[PDB]
């Protein structure tokens, strides 16, 4: 019919009771959306005279 | 000669000869054995059943 994905937050788990047979293509788009995620130092610096 | 009739409890009944009986039991039990109704399955690895 449809895919029903219920998610926890108490876990941090999701679930999947959808179709049993083409969950194929959600193992893989999971797998290339959960990725380590690198991060970015700014500084900027100001200076003037009057 | 036989006759042949039918009951809903599928009586085969006749009469006929002797001889008639080789031919007929004969001709049942081979058109009968004719592959009548058998089950089987088969499994699938990975894809879509009802589809």
């Amino acid at each position: 019919k449809n895919i029903i994905i219920k998610a926890h937050g108490q876990t941090n788990a999701l679930i999947v009771t959808a179709a049993p047979d083409v969950m194929n293509d959600l193992e893989r788009v999971i797998a290339q959306l959960d990725i380590r995620r690198p991060q970015v130092l700014v500084e900027a610096i100001i200076a003037e005279v009057q | 000669g036989s006759v042949v009739h039918y009951e809903p409890s599928n009586v085969l009944l006749m009469t006929g000869r002797a001889a008639v009986i080789k031919r007929l039991l004969t001709i049942v039990e081979r058109v009968d054995n004719a592959g009548d109704r058998s089950v089987v399955t088969v499994p699938l690895s990975w894809a879509s059943a009802a589809e």
